[PDB]
């Protein structure tokens, strides 16, 4: 029934504090109410401390807040092997102590930031140690994969080609939200050149609320977590769909809010609104899980979608007749009291697997090579319990992820 | 006689709320209250759907099967939601995944025994059992898979009592799901081989019939459901009323199924006029047959005009002349000799109750067994292949312990089912 | 006629408080008060359980045997606790160790004489003695050991009067103790050879029957106990009431025990519906037999459906038709001819009191002698061997003056007891 | 009915003052009320003086406070033979003067600290002289055996291999509480790097209260002292079970207090909560006495235990079908007004014999050899009325305690 969550890496923790905020906010549980149902991991104390100093301070147990005073290191190796190792046990312990206390759970919603040290590496083995300790569950990892041109870390790809290959054979469904492609939404669909990280977080903090929160919440067309991976992954590769939200209108500027279904659903497939720089440049969808929430008439949907199924310029895979999982919830969304999110009475958090990422992965793989081609910051990992193996052998890994996402599509 | 409704899945469930919303009023049963019945006749036959415990608490004898709590917890937390004895709620807090395979082999298969348990507690209620009513949608997990199992088990436990099935076959134009043909083809398969009376409804055949035959501009689901539930009341419950010429599930079955497949029908209600204005009262009778027998007004998607009929059952329920009834039916059978199949001298099965739908003067449920429904399983079957060919979202099935030969099976079966049905259109 | 209850051990004791909590109200006897009896019939036969001294003080004629003060000092310091004459409390301030051997050979053996003393003071009370009621658990010292001794002595003192035994056989799933099968196997042994009517109850057969047959979410012990005590009231006390066809311990015994082992039964109550809602009143009668004869609802752990019956005794107590009673019983005997053994043309022993359980309209205690209880002594017997083999916590027995041949004895005996019982299932 | 207690050795006296504190505290008998029912022995005055100067000063009779102004000596020999001898008579006298005054007693709860001078030696002969003067009773000695790595005395093992061999053939059931493994609980399950001895004492001071205090106290499933040894020792070796407590939650930090049975019982078998560094590294339990107290439904137990009996990873001995003595008391625990103990409304003081100590004894025996192998501080005992005999012959002793705890398990 439940779904634990492990927010790993400063980012996964910032986003965590955010997604965790939106929660109580739409459940009437102020600062000090019940008890969360997740954990927080980081090898840099000062960040988890922000959850220990700032807002939502006492809504957590100093037990579900793991820290390694030591060093973060923007390098996979160190975070996965060398350092990150020391903490893992302890980490697990909570996701085994928190996993027990419950009643027939469904899985762990993992929150990490692909291209980091504590986020890429660590998790790599966290999800790793999970796939074995609970192979019998769902492993949906919600990632924030590398901005297409606006990356931060100098190494980023090293850290992301490595978190992909190690987690690939362990996740159930990996959701993806592109940090940059979300900015566009903040520039083009909300207008603000002042987007603090605290915003992107409010956003995913939204799209995510549509996943677990409301879905695990009764409705006219419930959709379990398992449901996802089933209706969402055509193949064992921990396939990565993309998150998209519909009423991303500004709560100040424009106001046409009352945008009946027929509109908000069409607003999902236009590439300029998908929290991912993977513009459907060719990527044929192969399965979409249209999660609606608020006042929505099933016919409105079983029509708004019909209209789409016949737009053709939206070309769905061949081997897939119908790939539209319509998830209907009741309670409308719940916008921050005064952030910058419109606040409509219905939304569409549609996520999907698109042959599109054939790109995004490509463009991120290429990156890697360029540097590896010169070993660049390699000495930083080797000296951290890794080898020419793990790199070269994780490169070959993704290689067959560029062929995979190619074969499962583009061909009939 | 008796029957025991079955609310499989969410849809089948959502509808339960509407089928019982209605039926009750058509039997004067308030939430937990008793029989306030404006009359005294809406009681001598209730048993068919309730049970005597207190003396004011006649509880609906149905089953609520679903792997998604929130649903039944919306039906149980709203209006009439507090009339079902909790024992009726056979939930599966598991992940009600939208996979036919997840609610038929892996997740549902567990919750089954805890269902059959009750389906027996209700069957062994009292008097004599007739059959079970089954509501669900062939486009999801808890619906097509788990509900299609519930029957395969029911039909092994009492291959004597009947099995009416109310299926919400995947509407054409737009599919309210993606694998739809997967969850569907797989459930129709189970249907063609267990239940022996199926009434296929189409969310969009309804809209139409609900937005143009009822100037209704905002047809919420509640409505569609409501309209449907209107037909299933005319069918069953109705005939369990007096009549110059009354029938009952069997008559309906033994007059409508020429060949064992089970065959699926297409229900149609009679007075379907918009509120205020339209209240034309042109309901002498030629007006009802006018209605019922037109293309639009067939809850099905397909249009009768696109294929002969094998059988028809105008189950009227309102004082009328066994002459103006028996007569009309004829001209109708001659004006359209074209489509009405010939090797059956009298396709039509005239049925006639007495008391009408509570507030109306004269109505007549239509249960057509036309060969037209060929052009629907075709549809479904097509969608399958076009996507099966590429094994589209197949990993969500197999990965749930399924078979690559299972899908083959169903399609073929249900695909052959299309074939046969044509054997009569000719 | 008469009887003298016996509260051996804590459990048997804890239950005493519930058996007397009930029974009293079913006889209008307030704490120390007298007969407030809503009626006048709840008095002409009380004697069976009390004694006349003052004129408002009818004191329960039971025995409270236990080697743990705190216990009886909880039963004597609470509600009805102040109705037992102190003379009744046969305590053993010793160390009430959880060893069958510690309460049967070493510690209990001393306190015995000071018990028998009273069991005679009560027996030689007045009129004519029928038998003694015995409550306890076969999973501890003061229960299985010392209580199993109390009887071995009783049955030497009056091999005429009967001996009903209410044992709380070690529940399966989870054992509320560790040596359990040790304390058990050893007490069942003593039972199969002294008492001649045993009613085995299972703390978890109760939970179930108490958490699903009574939507009761927090079934405290008090409850379980309460439910049990409900059955033992229907048995005895009840039949000591008028009836179209009344029986009494013997009838019950002389109709239920085909072969001298003593055989153990499995009690089942009739109206077992959740408070508010469920109060369906579907208690015409087919509803009671519906109840009583189902699997769940058998205080035992095993399920009847897993083995024929030798005898059955529906001891009903509420105005009904000797026709709708005598009749029902039949169909029941024919719908399940399969399991009901054949060499007994009429297994069932219909019994019929008149006055029902104080606040209810119609009830019926069920005392089944099914061969199914084979699959329980098996259980117990298994647990033994698996641990005996390694002499697990055996030093706590031997070190208390026991024998390595004593354990052998019991197991075998009780183990053979399993054997025999099968001799009829076939 | 009763059970005298002899707190021997400074430690056994500190722990004594503690266990003795918790007592009145949950019996409404302030500083000056009734009269204890125990004695205090030590060959170093200044410590028993602490009971004569500090709190609970007048709650004792200067008669049940034995002291030997002389010298303690962290050496068995001296405490057992040479010095300790002189006092014993007098000591006994009280446990014969206090043993008479009562009404049909059950035994003497002895409190000593294995690796000391007055605690190891002395008692050795105290329990020694008891097993003969009252063979017809219970001799449950509550020990605080040598911290696995954090010992104090340099000789410790000499003193503990000697208190074991001499008491072995005299005790009924020896409870064991590991000083170090209790610290972990203070670090990991209560959080405090400031644990004063006065705390560990409050703890055992708790687990002990669950033994005698409450048990000898009426309840829904009483358990006599005899009960223990019977349901707890499979073999004459004065077998040593381990003490464990369940709600060891902090009365400040976290607060989930309301931790229904189903939880507190599972919290007993996780090795990080057992007052003993004998982590069930393999040691198969062979009998556990789950003493519960507070609001507990017998079914809750006769279920919570059932669930356990089938966890298998908790492997119980072979020759033992069922080894679960369920002891239910009424009155919930009673935490110090303001120490650091949570204060729940139900607890589980489960003690047991585990083939685990096969370790703990091993690791403590080995110690011994190393030193004996060089005679180390041998001249300190010899010169105190001992011989190469007592050592070598007490070593051989335990040897068959390493084989014993091995044979009674690991084999089927």
């Amino acid at each position: 029934r439940e779904c634990i969550s492990i927010h790993v890496g400063q980012a996964g923790v910032q986003i965590g504090n955010a997604c965790w905020e939106l929660y109580c906010l739409e459940h009437g549980i102020q600062p000090d109410g019940h008890v969360p149902r997740a954990v927080f991991v980081d090898l840099e104390p000062t960040v988890i401390d922000e959850v220990r100093t700032g807002t939502y301070r006492q809504l957590f147990h100093p037990e579900q807040l793991i820290t390694g005073k030591e060093d973060a290191a923007n390098n996979y190796a160190r975070g996965h092997y060398t350092i990150g190792k020391e903490i893992i046990d302890l980490v697990l312990d909570r996701i085994r102590k928190l996993a027990d206390q419950c009643t027939g759970l469904q899985g762990f919603s993992v929150f990490h930031s692909f291209g980091g040290g504590t986020g890429s590496g660590f998790t790599s083995l966290l999800m790793e140690r999970l796939s074995v300790d609970y192979g019998k569950k769902s492993k949906l990892e919600f990632s924030i994969y590398p901005a297409p041109q606006v990356s931060t870390a100098v190494v980023e790809p090293y850290n992301s080609i490595l978190t992909t290959h190690t987690t690939l054979e362990h996740s159930d469904c990996a959701f993806m939200v592109d940090n940059e492609a979300i900015y566009d939404i903040c520039r083009r669909n909300l207008d603000i050149e002042r987007p603090t990280y605290t915003n992107l977080n409010r956003l995913i903090g939204q799209i995510v609320s549509s996943i677990t929160a409301s879905l695990r919440f009764d409705g006219a067309l419930n959709v379990d977590l398992t449901e996802f991976q089933t209706n969402l992954v055509p193949y064992p590769r921990g396939h990565f769909p993309l998150a998209t939200y519909a009423p991303v209108i500004s709560a100040e500027k424009a106001y046409h809010e009352q945008l009946s279904v027929a509109e908000i659903t069409n607003a999902c497939f236009e590439p300029a609104n998908q929290m991912v720089k993977c513009d459907p440049r060719h990527g044929k969808y192969m399965a979409c899980c249209l999660l609606y929430r608020g006042d929505v008439v099933p016919k409105d949907v079983n029509a708004a979608i019909a209209t789409i199924k016949t737009k053709r310029t939206i070309q769905f895979v061949d081997w897939c007749p119908t790939g539209f999982k319509v998830g209907i919830n009741y309670e409308p969304p719940t916008v921050v009291p005064g952030g910058d999110l419109a606040k409509v009475q219905r939304a569409v958090c549609m996520l999907s697997n698109t042959t599109a990422i054939a790109e995004a992965w490509a463009r991120l793989d290429h990156k890697f090579d360029l540097m590896y081609a010169k070993r660049a910051f390699v000495h930083w990992y080797v000296g951290e319990g890794m080898e020419e193996g793990e790199f070269s052998e994780a490169r070959e890994d993704m290689a067959a992820l560029e062929k995979d996402y190619e074969e499962v599509g583009v061909d009939s | 006689r008796e029957i025991v409704h079955i609310q499989a899945g969410q849809c089948g469930n959502q509808i339960g709320a509407k089928f019982w919303e209605v039926i009750s009023d058509e039997h004067g049963i308030d939430p937990t209250g008793s029989y306030h019945g404006d009359s005294d006749l809406q009681l001598e036959r209730i048993n068919v759907y309730y049970n005597e415990a207190a003396g004011n608490k006649y509880v609906p004898r149905a089953i609520l099967v679903d792997l998604e709590p929130g649903t039944m917890d919306s039906v149980r937390s709203g209006p009439f939601g507090q009339i079902f004895r909790p024992d009726n709620f056979v939930f599966g807090q598991s992940g009600a995944g939208n996979n036919w395979a997840k609610g038929h082999y892996t997740e549902g298969a567990e919750l089954v025994d805890s269902v059959l348990d009750v389906v027996r507690k209700e069957s062994e209620s009292c008097d004599c059992l007739q059959g079970f009513q089954l509501t669900h949608s062939l486009g999801g997990g808890t619906g097509s898979g788990m509900g299609t199992l519930l029957i395969s088990k029911i039909r092994e436990e009492y291959p004597d009592r009947i099995m009416n099935t109310f299926s919400v076959v995947p509407s054409p134009k737009v599919s309210d799901t993606v694998v739809e043909p997967y969850n569907a083809t797989l459930s129709v398969h189970q249907l063609v081989e267990n239940t022996d009376e199926t009434y296929c409804i189409d969310n969009e055949a309804l809209y139409d019939i609900c937005f143009r035959t009822l100037k209704l501009t905002t047809p919420t689901y509640g409505d569609l459901n409501h309209l449907v539930s209107a037909t299933m009341s005319g069918v069953t419950t109705c005939l369990r009323f007096p009549g110059q010429l009354n029938a009952d599930l069997r008559k309906l079955a033994v007059n409508m199924v020429p060949f064992p497949r089970l065959h699926f029908f297409m229900p149609g209600f009679a007075p379907l006029t918009s509120r205020g204005s339209q209240q034309y009262r042109a309901l002498t009778v030629p007006e009802l047959t006018q209605q019922m027998f037109d293309a639009k007004n067939m809850m099905a998607a397909c249009d009768p005009r696109h294929g002969r009929y094998l059988t028809v059952a105008a189950v009227f329920r309102g004082r009328m002349s066994m002459k103006e009834v028996d007569e009309q039916m004829l001209n109708v059978q001659n004006k359209n000799s074209s489509y009405f199949v010939e090797w059956i001298p009298n396709n039509v099965k005239t049925a006639v109750c007495d008391i009408p739908p509570r507030g109306l003067k004269m109505s007549a449920t239509f249960i057509g067994n036309s060969t037209a429904i060929q052009e629907l399983f075709k549809r479904i079957s097509e969608q399958f292949t076009a996507m099966f060919r590429r094994k589209a979202f197949l990993h969500w099935y197999t990965g749930e312990g399924m078979d690559e030969m299972e899908f083959t099976e169903a399609e073929s079966n249900m695909n052959d089912l299309v074939s046969e049905y044509q054997q009569y259109q000719d």
